[PDB]
Order: structure tokens, then C-alpha cells, then sequence
């Protein structure tokens, strides 16, 4: 008899499920959760007793653009009041690290703008904006046609992407960093791997990926942000799999194949090395994953800016490197440190008995702080010293007593990113 | 007062000073990141420039969800029957992540709720 | 816009300025060919300054 | 925090912050000089935060904000960098 | 262009062509050099 | 290609404040750009 009541439990929970499936795949159900479930998964993995700090600031990507357009000018904006006003431009406060926006942008002119407005609260502030871009922005229905799309570079030429490539080349696009590929940031329930309490709930997962609990993987990389200042008060320690970018701890996901079993990547799709070179290239964040494993990694983090194209000689060449210095976050994060330190400081010596030269002689002796100019100082030790050589110049205001003009430049360590190799065999080679 | 407090003058007068030369003290300044996002199921009525930013760590995370109070008013496919009209209304709650299990859900929809109380007592043969 | 955007005036100002001098940054030109000739086996009744050029390449060859 | 003998007063301020015992910032302006003088027996040390302008030891008083606790600022508002410099330009004094 | 009589950030429109796609001219012209400097030689400010 | 390069860039120039002798340093220090006037440098050098 007690097999039949049995028999009852299974199609009640059956139905059960059914309906259970409808809430928990539901667009605003996972909006919500995805949200909070992936700000706590950022939160969890920070340091709060070095000296790391959060605010939420509720905001619609809509509501973004009202403001924008409502004010007269982005200093008149409420969000430039939150980051800078109250912050970097207030003496007793504090200035905003970075902004992490749980956004995905398309090429719409509205995403556009709104990046824009982004771009330059960032400038202002010397704080970078990251977020994330949605599928259609490369023409797809979903990212796991990434391996479809025969080339990038020539996808973009098309108009659709006139006001992206402008944006590109804007002296602002530095402060924007967007990232590719989600995450996953739930496995689906299941009576072994995930099991709920009294009632039977298996999670049925169906031929639409987005059924699964996709993550913002802005938040990914804030966190790669998080570690590197954790350990050395400094952030480029954000671009390798030894380095400091990489993710680790990822979920999985096992279930039937064809016959086999395989595991839902955790990110969308397995990103080849010549797929994320071409998103570099295109200025994007991808996040790319290890195979067979829990593990992805941020290969670089270049930003929306385009680099230039300089004339072929020494001094060209030597604009060249200096701009591409520019377009990189991993340096463009020890230039923002900098200014954040340099407004602070040189508050504290308004008013002060200073000429020109007590200038210059103060500000070398507080910039060598930072430098490690050693013949070969290890790696941690070039984490958190990230400058290798530094000059300043002190000038007088004209007509200005009190008032200087200075001039600080810095040469960073390099991030090893890329080499090519010959080999040949040889005979009578020179013996090593 | 951060002067340093002095006895009035006498024909011997001592005084501790602290030798830092002329190294100027500093301050170390925190990593402080700022997560913009839609962390409701609606827009506010109060001016972005009006509503506050809430300041979030470890321990007090499940607070901060807690006074923030979240809901979702949303309509799902009705699957407790075989009707394409048929649709179903809920009122979600949430206090803290625990509130987006499975569990809570059925809670908190009368129409799941009820099914789970009849499977109890179908367990109670 | 492509200028550069800084923030109000006040007793501290602290700007990024790329350091590439005076160079003047230029443009690669691609090498372009035109390909001219009777690709359809009639006349076409569009005049020629009308009718417009076609992009090929390996992906869309067939296309 | 501000008690008197017997009576059990506590002072109501109201949402008019004119209720606050404000008073006139020259005094504080006043200090400066004659500290900047009483080290030194000239007055020019009273513009900076460790140059001799600045004004230690103000009045704080915290209350009740939006279910969670502020302190009544000191000087009427949080003067920003900007709005401080905005007035410099216009001649003004301000404390900030 | 570079010295300052550049206009940045006009509005675009794509729309569907001959069955391909293309953006509305920000200006109702694509002005050639030649017809610019024509334009220019009789007193005309041509905004290109 | 040369004609095409100068074509191109010059436009850019358009407008900026050159006297006689600036278009002289300036095209000088450009066309240097794709000189090989070495005692010997190899094919490969020469080609580019």
C-alpha cells in the first residue's frame, strides 16, 4: 500500500518542482538574487582589516541617464557629489578607490552616453569604472556563440558601432574598463550536490542556459583588485594565473552528455588564447577559463581606450610607449594612488613656509617612498614599490606668489604580456 | 589641543620632545570601492543626489540586506494545472540570501505552501 | 569628445597628461584593390555611377 | 552628556538649528592670531592645518538621524574644496 | 581637424539600405575636397 | 603611397599655425620616417 502513497509524493513534488522551476528561473527573480548573491561573493573574499571599505549605492542604469542629462553639467550630478564631492574633494575625507557598476552595456546610444558620463566622473575623481557588456554587443544571441565569430576586429567596422569606436578614442576612455564573459555563481539544486529541506526539489535545468545563475564578472575582477591592495597597499597584481588575476574556486556542474558526463563551464564558453587576444585587442575585459578545472584567469586588463599609432623613430616609438602605459589599468591604478596620496599630503602643507626648490627637495624625498631602483629587487618587493625611476619639476605661477606648477613623472615596472619565440637547431654553436 | 602642555617658566624647566626630526607624519588611505547597481526590485522616488550610501562588511551584511528590505512582485506560468490562461501572482520577501531558497519560496507562495503541507501529511501515512 | 575632462578649479589640481611630446600621431592606410571587370554574364541597365562596389573577403567570399 | 543640578533638563533642539548656540567665527580667527604672535611675536602663521590656522577642539553633539546616529557639524556645513576656494575668491574668510 | 574647428559627436542613424545597413549622414552631404574648396572660393562656410 | 600618405596627413594639418620653415623641419623629421641610409642594411630593412 505505502508504495502507492509513495508513488503520490513523487508526482506531488513533481508538479511541485514544475512550478518551482517558474520562480527560480524567473528574469526578476534572478535580477534580484544575482545582485545580492553576487555582492556578497565579492564582500566574502575582501579583507576588511586591511584597511579594505564597500559602500552600495542603489542606482538603475535609466536613472543614471536621468541624472546625467537632468543636471547642467557632471559636476552638478548626484553621483559626482557621492564619489567626488564628499570624497577626494572634501579635506577630512577620503577618496573613492574605484566604482564597480553591476551594469551590461550594448551599443545602444544610451549605453553609450551613460559611459561617457562614466567616463568622465572617473577622469575627475582618478577612479576607474568597471562593468560589463552584454552578448548582442558582439551580434550574438547569447556568449556561447563567442567561437562562431570568425573576427572581431572587422565585426566593428560596421556603423552600428560608430559612437563605440568615437568613445574609443577619447581621452577619458582610460577611466573605463568592461569585461566580457559571466560566471556562474550557483550550482542547481540537487538532492546530493545541493539539497533543500523537506520538500524533494531537483533543479531542472533546461536546454536555455540562462536558466543558470549568471554573475557579473565585474565583480570578479574587483575582487582581483581587493588582494592586490590587501597584501601591498598597491593594485597591478591583477593580470595572471600566477600574478594575481587569477579566480579561483569556481562552481560545477556535472550532468549527462551524449552518453557521457561533462561539466557546465563556468563561464559561458571555454575562450581560446587567440579569441582573447582579439577581445584584448578590442579593448575588453575577458575572463577566460582553465580547462578542466575551477579556475579562470585575467589574462590583461586593457582598457576602452584605443592605442596610438606613432611615426617610426626613436622619439615616435618613445610616444608610443608612453601612451600605451596610459591605456593600461594594471599602471593607470599607480597613477590614481599617486594623485590620491598627493591631494591628501599637500593639503596638510597649505599654508607653509615654501620657495620653489623646498618644494622639489620635498616632494623627491616623498616620491622615493615608492621607487625600488635596485639591479634586481623581487617581485614582492616591486609589488609594492611599483616605480622604478621618478622625476619632478617645481616651476612658480607668474604673477602668482605661493602658487607652483609641478611636473611628476613616473616609470613603472613592466608587466611581462606577450614575447615570440625562434628556435633553431645549430651546429658548432658557441657551448652556452 | 595638540600642542603639548609646558609648566610656566622657572629657572629649570624640562621638557620631553619627541624625535622626529622633521619627517612628516602621514596618513594611510583605505581601498574604498563603490558598488553602483539595481539592488531592488524598484526605482527609488528619492533624488540620486538624496538617498545615502550604505556601508557594507562581513559582519553585518545580512543586516544591511534586512533594512533594506527587498520584494518582488512578479507573474509566473501557473504549472499546478493544465491551463495556458492560467497564471500565478506572488509577493517575495527577503531578509537575508537564505530567503532566495527554494524553502522560503515555498513559504512564502500559499499556493507551493499548501502542496508541502500536503506532502507532510502524505508522509504521515 | 576627445579633449580631456578635468574637474573645477580649486588650490590642488591634479591632471593625467600623456607624455608624446609633439609627435603627431598618424593613420595606417590599408592597401585597397579594385577589381573591375564582366563578373555577370549581361549588362547591367544601372549606370556605373550608380551601381556600387562590393567588400570580399575569405569569410564572405560565397556569400 | 551636558548636565545641570536638580532639574532633569534635557534641551530640546528643534528642526531650526538656530536653536544651537552659534558663535561668531572672527574669535576663532582672533586665536590664531594671537598664537601665531605668542610663539613667534608675528602674525603670519594663520592659514594652514599644521601652519598655525587651524582651529582644535570643537563641539560635537550626536543625535538620532534616520534610524542611525550623525553628529551636528561644528561650523553650519561641510565646506568642499571648491566651495572653499570659491569664496577665497570672493574675499572671504571661511572656516572650514 | 586638429586645430579647432573640429565638430565632435554627431548624432548617427543606421537603417536598412538596399538590404544592407546604413547610417544617416550627420550633415545632408558627404562634401568632397574639390566641391569644399569650390564652396570655400565662393565665400561659403562649409561645414564638412 | 607616398602621395596617398601626405594626402591624408596633411589634411589633418590643415588649419595650424605653420610658417615656410615649419613645413620644412616637419616634412623633414617625417620622411625620415622611411629612410635606409645605412652604409649596408640588409634586404629586409631595405624592403620596409
Amino acid at each position: 500500500n505505502k508504495s502507492l502513497v509513495d508513488q503520490m509524493l513523487v508526482e506531488l513534488d513533481k508538479k511541485i518542482s514544475a512550478q518551482m522551476d517558474e520562480i527560480l528561473h524567473n528574469s526578476q527573480f534572478q535580477a534580484m538574487e544575482s545582485a545580492w548573491r553576487g555582492l556578497k561573493l565579492f564582500v566574502d573574499r575582501t579583507d576588511f582589516r586591511e584597511n579594505n571599505k564597500v559602500e552600495i549605492l542603489h542606482v538603475t542604469k535609466d536613472e543614471l541617464l536621468e541624472d546625467f542629462e537632468f543636471a547642467p553639467e557632471t559636476a552638478q550630478s548626484g553621483l559626482y557629489k557621492h564619489v567626488y564631492s564628499a570624497g577626494y574633494g572634501q579635506f577630512g575625507g577620503e577618496p573613492v578607490g574605484a566604482i564597480i557598476g553591476n551594469y551590461a552595456f550594448t551599443p545602444s546610444t544610451p549605453d553609450m552616453k551613460l559611459l561617457q558620463y562614466m567616463g568622465a566622473l572617473g577622469a575627475m575623481a582618478h577612479a576607474p569604472f568597471i562593468s560589463s557588456v552584454g552578448p548582442e554587443f558582439f551580434g550574438i544571441d547569447s556568449f556561447e556563440e563567442l567561437p562562431n565569430i570568425k573576427d572581431l576586429k572587422s565585426t566593428f567596422e560596421s556603423p552600428k558601432y560608430t559612437k563605440w569606436r568615437s568613445l574609443r578614442e577619447s581621452e577619458d576612455a582610460r577611466y573605463l574598463g568592461l569585461t566580457a564573459p559571466r560566471f556562474l555563481l550557483r550550482v542547481p539544486y540537487d538532492p546530493i550536490e545541493n539539497p533543500v529541506k523537506s520538500f524533494n526539489y531537483a533543479e531542472n535545468v533546461s536546454a536555455s542556459h540562462e536558466h543558470y545563475l549568471w554573475g557579473n564578472t565585474a565583480f570578479a575582477f574587483a575582487t582581483r583588485l581587493t588582494d592586490s591592495f590587501a597584501k601591498y597597499r598597491w593594485c597591478p597584481n591583477i593580470i595572471g594565473p600566477q600574478s594575481g588575476g587569477a579566480v579561483e574556486d569556481l562552481p560545477v556542474h556535472v550532468f549527462e552528455s551524449m552518453g557521457a558526463l561533462q561539466s557546465k563551464i563556468p563561464t559561458e564558453v571555454l575562450i581560446t588564447d587567440r579569441k582573447e587576444f582579439e577581445l584584448a585587442e578590442e579593448g575588453f575585459i575577458a575572463l577566460t577559463m582553465r580547462k578542466g578545472s575551477d579556475n579562470a584567469a585575467f589574462f590583461s586588463a586593457n582598457s576602452i581606450q584605443k592605442p596610438k599609432v606613432f611615426p617610426n623613430t626613436k622619439e615616435g616609438k618613445e610616444a608610443e610607449t608612453n601612451y600605451k602605459l596610459g591605456t593600461q589599468l594594471p599602471y593607470m591604478m599607480i597613477i590614481n594612488r599617486l594623485a590620491h596620496y598627493v591631494k591628501v599630503l599637500q593639503r596638510e602643507q597649505i599654508g607653509a613656509w615654501k620657495e620653489r626648490q623646498d618644494l622639489e627637495r620635498e616632494l623627491n624625498s616623498w616620491i622615493k617612498q615608492y621607487v625600488a631602483d635596485q639591479e634586481n629587487p623581487p617581485a614582492d618587493v616591486r609589488s609594492r614599490r611599483p616605480l622604478r625611476a621618478a622625476r619632478i619639476e617645481v616651476m612658480d605661477v607668474e604673477g602668482n606668489p605661493g602658487w607652483y606648477q609641478v611636473s611628476l613623472s613616473v616609470r613603472p615596472h613592466f608587466k611581462y604580456m606577450g614575447a615570440n619565440f625562434e628556435l633553431s637547431l645549430v651546429g658548432r654553436l658557441d657551448q652556452a | 589641543s595638540k600642542e603639548g602642555s609646558v609648566a610656566p617658566k622657572e629657572r629649570i624647566n624640562i621638557k620631553y620632545i619627541p624625535a622626529t626630526g622633521d619627517a612628516q607624519a602621514e596618513v594611510e588611505l583605505p581601498l574604498k570601492t563603490l558598488v553602483v547597481g539595481d539592488f531592488k526590485g524598484h526605482a527609488e522616488q528619492t533624488p540620486l543626489e538624496e538617498r545615502a550610501t550604505v556601508t557594507v562588511d562581513k559582519n553585518n551584511f545580512e543586516a544591511v540586506m534586512r533594512e533594506s528590505e527587498l520584494k518582488i512582485t512578479a507573474t509566473v506560468k501557473n504549472k499546478l494545472t493544465d491551463d495556458e490562461n492560467a497564471e500565478l501572482p506572488v509577493e517575495l520577501n527577503f531578509k537575508s540570501l537564505a530567503d532566495f531558497a527554494p524553502d522560503a519560496v515555498a513559504s512564502q507562495v500559499p499556493e507551493l505552501k499548501k502542496l508541502i503541507e500536503l506532502r507532510e501529511a502524505l508522509v504521515a501515512l
